[PDB]
């Protein structure tokens, strides 16, 4: 927004927006540009750190470079870059209260020996002074690695506050399960750190809670985080540090607290009004102090995560060295990155790999040595540390949980005030103000074991090879011994018998023997890679990963691992299983000062003891939850990571299976040279379906063991809770029990009573919510993926605005949409329908998914009336690019479905009376996986087919609506890129249909004043007349054929003049023309008549059957209303609850 | 429908047809999405 854009590597320096200023008190001098008031980029490598370091001091998953950044073309773009970012974070109004903030910031100043300022750049010269909040700079050494440092530490602890330098790298990202991480939200992370230096809250380096249990390691040692970095860093980790009550504190925050208010106190009495100040800073620091220092430590990741929409790691995500190997990817701006973020999104945004990833140093915590019986090696394989720091020593062992105790954090932020706050031009420098940066060295250790065992890191790595042939093998041993050696290890069953299957074959010469094999390589994969099978467990049922066991070597000694983990359970998949620390209580004493007192006061001091105790309870509980995160679910994860990994590699294997074949073909075969282009392009449309069902799979290995995690909660952690809290509970008991008869002051009768009052039962601490522990893997970020990699790949919503009809696309995918300016809108079933006239309009819906291909799967459905004239065959919607695709065309009285291939086969399948000028609900799926085709209309499923026939169906990324030649009514198009089973179809149609609206014979809205003909369900062809008995008027059916009776006009009317369509529960009168306007009565007999007088008209109860569409029942005084017994022969309308259901449904026919 | 959208620092109450735009359940949190909570002898705090 409303960042300063003016600027560019070679702008002059005007001493205001550009300056040269002097690196702390070094010898050293560099560029600086002001982007916002007390905020500069400097867009070159941090001066602090040496750009060239020894080998011994490169840390793991590093990249160093010293010519990076060294040229102007780079720092020019790393300054646009920067700038970019900040654009984006200022665009939407979380993260441009967060610039704000940090903007009115300012350190505070110190003292006459009038006020002296410590936040600001010195010019070279030494004269010139320019306020500095923030300087964001390029990397230190490491090009990958981000970095918040203060000014002068002594002031970021203190209270004061002091200036804070950012190391940034905007030109490299990495991909993090299915998404891009968004620099954007990287770069918030620092900016959110820096609030903490400034108001001087900085916490000491010892205040560390622990993270994750090094499981890895022989003995028993923990990761350790600074608190600031995981209140800062969100994700799930602080849910279990961060509770209400809190299990965890220090005496930071009390006295962070404490040191504000005084900070604040000196501002109020002193600073604030002083009229030899002056505003540009009094006023800032005003703002500074609007805020609650509770503010800041509420703020992180999370909120803006969800207020960016942006996805983000959210599992232990300071430690992901140890769990993934980064690969980094270039971000040019603005071509793959602008003020929206990523172009097409984190997902789907096209991104180059970069050339530095082959430059990442590699130093593993230790290498697992898997020899054989005779002592050699075999393989050797790499794990990596996480970086943090650790022990020393155990937490939970010494930690006492204390039995006395003593959303929104931006909401206080003013941006439009703090935007009027002239900038600060005048400073008078304080001069020491900052320390000498030191750099911080590492030196890495790394620990070599032996084992005969294979580990799952060892299982791994046999999943990879540089040959550039290999074969695929089902034997771990034969991979590992391979004399090739081109073996290499996988589980896939499916695809290596579908390639032994096909082995002794004629070589691959027709395209069509390409799609052939290309398709059968896709099902294979597809059932090995997603098959899954339900057990029952200790904790319910679970959808177990078939090949977890065979894939990490876990559980793998058997013949099976599934029923292996169904007999020993979700705690047999982890190495260490006992790590549970029994935390150490605050012993119980009640007061001896209690001892004398009277009941009333006796009493309601008890009580407040019962509290403090039962919310003791909750703290005890938390701190278990917190062990099972650390201890137990960081094993869990370290699972999912290393299945989902090996998930990539097989998937790697294929690919590079496929594009081998492809290649090949390519490269010598007869094939025809624009046949190989179709060949080329639909092989990349498998790829992704390839990508597509490697999702799938790795979301079940996600839920899989998730759902195991929480299972060892409840069977492991939980109990041993339960254990310690009956022994806890039974002290307390004692003593309580004790005290109340050592009571002087009070009767017997009393101490029964009060004992009883006082008494704990397990159920004061019985606090597992399964619910809960399930909820905690809901994050905004597993919602956001959710959202944006559902199957709706379109869904048409249209509806009207004053002077403008609008139609759109909610699926959240690129779908473009063009159509006629003139297309109209009516309510059809549930919403606004597209009116097309058959002559000159069209729609058109763009999605690179509508071209299909030979692999993928895919859902076309909508509400379709059409006034149907013509049988001439006219397209309606389809896909077609060279006479292949999909097309729906109107033909006789129906539908015809058409589907055919590159090589002319052909589905045409005629879908019978559907223009009736009645809506109807059109549902085709797709299903490459079965084979099969299913085609539903209405409630029905009208054809079910086997396409094992039909292969490359490739078509336009178009999808054209024409109605050609019949004018039409289209509603609620939806394209879906998996298949439709009938319950879902079942469950759409009727869930749209009650939306409380009543119908007419043709599925359109009821109205009130409107004319319609009466018909009942039973004779259906057969409407309503008038006949007179005795000087009266009643309602029957024609029974005899053409006696020229005519059918009766009715219309419902309203109590209510504004009510315009008729919906269930609707009081209603019935009225007809004849001569005058008649209107229906009941009879004694409980027979219908109309009648003269509409105050004598009986008002009748409207509702309908929601399982039929078309169709409405009447009541009155709770009696319904049907057709009678034969009489004259006459059937009468009667009101009467004896007769056969069906005789209650009617119909309007207009 | 109608919801809310902040101008300057004021949160105001709107009717947006952004909202018509938008996929029935979308994250948990919509801001057109609304409770009335009427006087209940169950709850009763002093009006």
């Amino acid at each position: 927004m409303n960042i300063n854009d003016n600027l560019s590597i070679n702008s002059p320096v005007d001493n205001k927006n550009v300056v040269v200023v002097r690196a702390r008190k070094t010898d050293t001098v560099f560029k600086a540009f002001k982007v916002a008031p007390n905020i500069w980029v400097a867009p070159e490598r941090y001066y602090g750190e040496s750009l060239s370091i020894d080998e011994e001091y490169k840390v793991d998953g590093g990249i160093y470079d010293s010519n990076f950044l060294s040229q102007d073309s780079e720092k020019d773009k790393f300054l646009q870059a920067i700038i970019t970012l900040l654009k984006r974070i200022n665009s939407t109004n979380a993260g441009e209260k967060l610039l704000s903030l940090i903007s009115t910031a300012i350190p505070f100043p110190y003292g006459y020996i009038g006020y002296r300022e410590t936040n600001y750049l010195s010019s070279e010269d030494n004269k010139s002074f320019y306020a500095s909040n923030i300087v964001i700079f390029g990397p230190g050494a490491n090009i990958v690695e981000n970095n918040t440092v203060f000014y002068k530490k002594e002031d970021a602890e203190n209270g004061m506050g002091t200036m804070t330098e950012i190391w940034f790298q905007p030109f490299l990202t990495y991909k993090y399960d299915e998404f891009y991480i968004d620099p954007a939200i990287e770069l918030i992370k620092c900016l959110i750190k820096s609030l903490y230096f400034l108001y001087g809250i900085k916490p000491s380096d010892d205040l560390v809670i622990p993270y994750r249990l090094r499981s890895e390691l022989e003995n028993i040692e923990y990761s350790q985080l600074n608190i600031v970095d995981l209140l800062v860093s969100g994700g799930i980790d602080p849910k279990f540090i961060n509770t209400d009550p809190y299990w965890f504190t220090d005496n930071y925050f009390s006295n962070a607290k404490k040191v504000f208010e005084d900070h604040r106190n000196i501002y109020e009495t002193e600073i604030e009004g002083n009229n030899a100040i002056g505003n540009d800073i009094k006023l800032r620091l005003k703002q500074k102090f609007r805020i609650n220092i509770n503010d800041i430590w509420e703020l992180n990741l999370n909120y803006f995560s969800k207020e960016f929409s942006i996805m983000m790691p959210d599992r232990f995500n300071n430690a992901l060295k140890h769990f993934y190997r980064k690969q980094y990817y270039k971000i040019d701006y603005p071509e793959n990155y602008s003020i929206n973020g990523f172009v097409n999104g984190q997902i789907n945004a096209q991104l180059s790999l970069s050339d530095r990833n082959q430059d990442i140093i590699n130093k593993p915590e230790e290498i697992i040595n898997l020899l054989n019986g005779n002592n050699v090696s075999l393989m050797r394989s790499n794990i990596y540390g996480d970086g943090l720091k650790s022990t020393v020593d155990d937490f939970y062992s010494n930690y006492k949980i204390p039995y006395n105790r003593a959303d929104s954090s931006l909401d206080n932020v003013n941006i439009g005030v703090i935007d009027n706050i002239p900038e600060i031009i005048d400073v008078n420098p304080y001069k020491e103000n900052c320390d000498k940066f030191s750099p911080v060295q590492k030196i890495t250790s790394t620990r070599e074991i032996n084992t005969n065992i294979p580990w799952p890191i060892n299982y791994l790595q046999a999943q990879n090879t540089n040959n550039e042939k290999f074969s695929l093998s089902s034997d771990f041993v034969e991979v590992v011994s391979s004399k090739d050696k081109s073996l290499v290890y996988s589980f896939l069953s499916n695809v290596m018998f579908y390639l032994d299957s096909i082995k002794d074959n004629s070589p691959i010469d027709t395209d069509k023997k390409y799609y052939l094999w290309l398709r059968e390589i896709f099902r294979n994969y597809s059932f090995d890679i997603t098959a899954t099978q339900e057990i029952n467990t200790n904790c319910g049922i679970n959808k177990v990963v078939t090949w977890f066991g065979k894939a990490l070597n876990i559980l793998n000694t058997s013949d099976s691992f599934v029923e292996e983990f169904q007999n020993l359970g979700a705690i047999s998949l982890i190495n260490k299983k006992e790590n549970l620390s029994m935390p150490i209580i605050e012993s119980y004493e009640i007061p001896n000062d209690m001892l004398g007192l009277p009941l009333n006061d006796l009493n309601e001091k008890l009580f407040n003891i019962y509290s403090k105790n039962t919310a003791y309870f909750k703290k005890i509980y938390y701190n278990f939850l917190d062990q099972w995160w650390t201890q137990y679910y960081s094993q869990y994860f370290d699972l999912i990571c290393m299945a989902k990994r090996s998930v990539l590699a097989q998937e790697t294997l294929i690919k590079r299976i496929i594009q081998k074949k492809l290649s090949y073909l390519i490269g010598n075969s007869n094939i025809s040279s624009d046949n190989l282009a179709l060949m080329n392009l639909t092989t990349t449309n498998t790829l992704r379906d390839i990508s597509n069902e490697s999702q799938i799979a790795m979301n079940n290995v996600d839920s899989f063991l998730n759902n195991a995690a929480i299972c060892v909660f409840e069977s492991n952690i939980y109990p041993k809770f339960i254990s310690f809290m009956e022994q806890c509970i039974n002290n307390i008991n004692i003593k309580t029990k004790e005290f109340i008869q050592k009571c002087t002051n009070i009767n017997e009768d009393e101490k029964l009573q009060l004992i009883n009052q006082n008494v704990f039962n397990s159920l004061d601490f019985e606090f597992l919510n399964i619910q809960n522990m399930k909820s905690l893997f809901s994050s905004e970020t597993a919602l956001l993926i959710k959202e944006e990699t559902w199957p709706y790949e379109l869904v048409l919503y249209a509806f009207k605005e004053p002077g403008n009809n609008v139609i759109g696309d909610a699926s959240g995918k690129n779908t473009s949409i063009e159509y006629s300016k003139d297309i109209g809108l009516v309510y059809g079933i549930n919403s606004d329908a597209l009116y097309l006239n058959g002559s000159n309009q069209s729609i058109s819906f763009s999605n690179d998914f509508f071209e299909n291909g030979l692999t993928n799967s895919f859902s076309i459905y909508f509400w379709l009336r059409n006034l149907g004239k013509d049988t001439i065959k006219s397209k309606l919607i389809g896909s077609k690019e060279d006479n292949c695709g999909w097309e729906i065309y109107f033909q006789d009285t129906g539908l015809v479905f058409n589907m055919i291939d590159s090589n002319g086969n052909e589905k045409n399948i005629y879908l019978s009376d559907v223009s009736n000028n009645s809506w109807h609900y059109i549902t085709i799926s797709v299903d490459r996986l079965k084979e099969q085709l299913l085609i539903f209309i209405d409630d029905n499923l009208v054809a079910n087919e086997s396409i094992k026939e039909i292969l490359n169906i490739y078509s336009s990324n178009i999808i054209s609506l024409l109605s050609e030649n019949n004018p039409s009514y289209i509603e609620g198009l939806t394209i879906l890129n998996k298949p439709t089973t009938s319950q879902e179809v079942l469950s759409n149609y009727f869930e749209v249909l009650n939306n409380s609206y009543i119908r007419d014979s043709n599925e359109e809205r009821l109205e009130y004043n409107k004319t319609y003909q009466l018909y009942n369900y039973v004779f259906s062809d057969k409407p309503i007349c008038e006949v007179k008995q005795n000087n009266n008027i009643y309602l029957t059916i024609n029974n005899t054929n053409n006696l020229n009776l005519q059918a009766s006009k009715f219309k419902l009317l309203s109590i209510n003049p504004n009510k315009q369509y008729v919906q269930k529960l609707d009081e209603v009168i019935i009225s007809v023309l004849d001569n005058m306007e008649k209107y229906i009565d009941i009879s004694e007999d409980n027979r219908l008549q109309l009648i003269d007088n509409k105050n004598n008209a009986k008002k009748m109860i409207i509702s309908n059957d929601i399982f039929i569409s078309n169709c409405l029942t009447l009541s009155y005084n709770g009696k319904y209303i049907c057709l009678s017994m034969k009489d004259e022969n006459h059937n009468w309308m009667i009101c009467n609850n004896d007769m056969s259901k069906y005789l209650y449904l009617w119909s309007f026919k207009p | 429908f109608i919801g809310f959208h902040q101008f300057n620092n004021i949160a105001k109450l709107v009717a947006s047809n952004w909202y018509n735009r938008q996929i029935e359940r979308s994250s948990r949190t919509l801001g057109c999405s609304w409770e009335f909570i009427p006087v209940d002898d169950g709850w009763g705090e002093r009006p």
